């Protein structure tokens, strides 16, 4: 997981 | 000051990593090797710590202690670029990831202040074999390195590397392998989250998603509605009876991929057997009672920040997705029915292995940031996202 992505 | 795009990355200067067994920045890499010899001695003394902090491996066992680790993560771990949702690793799911097969109680390591004990620091590692181009070799995977707020930027998390290399090279091992939202010398392949809506409305409102210009509510609402039940026939949870075909399924699976993970028989039932709110896992068994796909994904909640009525997201999160006779595209559409009738908001995904061939077709949206893979002390060249082919909790 590590990375906290959102919709660009 | 990090950097999480590739140029911007370019105008920094790298104190701690430059003085590491990786591949600079700038360097293109036309070889396949080990950055630095096995060192055969081995430092026998921990890496001091700033005054008034002490090295404490953590008994994860314990209940009382996994729940201060818990809460430690829970506060303090990774959060957005927004700073509006940050991961809320459960204790139990924090269990699963932490004590697999081989796991080293030396190698939960943390940092307590003397006076009060209070838990300010954490990293970990836990063993794993990985295949390389046409390498394969037992290494570490690092995970959960974390530095309390209070105690950021003070060199810190410099020393929680040093000191679990140590603890790692005291094992007989000599490199690893970890992920990161930021940008580090050198990246192995950088791959990218996609997001699939599951309730848009919750999304919308927490400000995770938003209206694409003109669409509104109700067109969204509709335009990512799901079948209530799966479509493949022979859907079924994993058993303990579907281990060893899981096992040969996923192997067979992993051969096209340039970076993947080697499993016994004993880690393929540690990582998909399912465990409620961590891991859900999903076979084909057909009309001849043979197993012929599976799909998986794990549970991964964040907090949602600084909000009065909305305090966590449940996101599910692709894992290993094997298809041998089910499309992969119809496998990823029953996860999607799934994660939703399990009560998850969204369904995320990273663009590595055949995941582009289903991320836009069936409504994934790009997200922002990226998830760069790096290797310790191994030299190769850096590969696209569809030939990475391991994921990380
Ligand atoms: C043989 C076995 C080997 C085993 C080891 C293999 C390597 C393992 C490597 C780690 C695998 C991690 C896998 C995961 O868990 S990825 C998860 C990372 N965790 C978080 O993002 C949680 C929230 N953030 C924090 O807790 C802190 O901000 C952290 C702890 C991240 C940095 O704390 P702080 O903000 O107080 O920084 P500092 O002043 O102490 O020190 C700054 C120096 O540290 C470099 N930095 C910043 N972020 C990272 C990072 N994520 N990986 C490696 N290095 C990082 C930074 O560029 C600089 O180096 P340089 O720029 O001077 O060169």
């Amino acid at each position: 997981a590590k990375s906290f992505s959102k919709p660009r | 000051g990090p950097a999480k795009t590739m140029e911007e990355a370019s105008k920094r200067s790298y104190q701690f990593w430059d003085t590491q067994p990786v591949p600079k920045l700038g360097e293109v890499v036309n070889t396949h090797g080990p950055v630095e010899p096995d060192k055969d001695n081995i430092r026998q003394e921990p890496y001091t710590l700033p005054q008034g902090f002490t090295w404490d491996a953590l008994d994860l066992g314990d209940r009382g202690v996994l729940k201060e680790l818990y809460t430690l993560l829970n506060e303090n771990y990774v959060e957005d670029d927004d700073n509006m949702f940050r991961f809320d690793y459960s204790p139990e799911f924090l269990l699963w990831a932490l004590r697999p097969p081989g796991w080293l109680p030396q190698w939960h390591c943390g940092v307590r202040v003397v006076s009060s004990r209070k838990l300010v620091g954490f990293i970990s590692a836990i063993p794993a074999n990985i295949h390389i181009y046409d390498t394969e070799k037992k290494m570490v995977e690092i995970n959960f390195l974390c530095v309390h707020k209070k105690l950021r930027s003070k060199r810190v998390a410099p020393v929680l590397i040093r000191e679990i290399t140590r603890r790692v090279h005291l094992e007989g091992i000599f490199q690893a392998v970890y992920t990161a939202g930021v940008v580090l010398p050198k990246p192995v392949g950088t791959c990218r989250y996609w997001h699939r809506s599951l309730n848009p409305r919750k999304l919308i409102e927490v400000k995770f998603s938003h209206l694409s210009r003109n669409m509104t509510m109700q067109r969204t609402m509709k335009l990512y509605r799901l079948p209530e039940t799966p479509k493949t026939a022979g859907l079924r949870p994993m058993e303990t009876k579907d281990i060893p075909v899981v096992h040969q399924l996923l192997t067979r699976y992993l051969k096209q991929f340039h970076l993947t993970p080697v499993m016994s028989q004993e880690e393929v039932e540690h990582w998909f057997y399912p465990q409620e709110n961590i891991i859900d896992t999903f076979v084909v068994e057909n009309a001849n009672g043979e197993v012929t796909d599976f799909l998986s994904f794990y549970t991964l909640p964040s907090t949602i920040m600084n909000h009065p009525t909305h305090k966590s997201l449940k996101a599910a999160y692709s894992f290993y997705n094997v298809h041998t006779q089910t499309p992969l595209l119809d496998l990823m559409s029953d996860a999607l029915v799934l994660a939703k009738m399990k009560g998850f908001d969204v369904f995320n995904a990273l663009d590595l292995m055949e995941n582009k061939t289903f991320l836009e077709k069936l409504k994934f949206g790009i997200g922002d940031g990226n998830l760069q893979y790096y290797l310790y002390n191994w030299k190769c060249p850096s590969m696209g996202a569809e030939k990475v082919g391991l994921v990380l909790q």
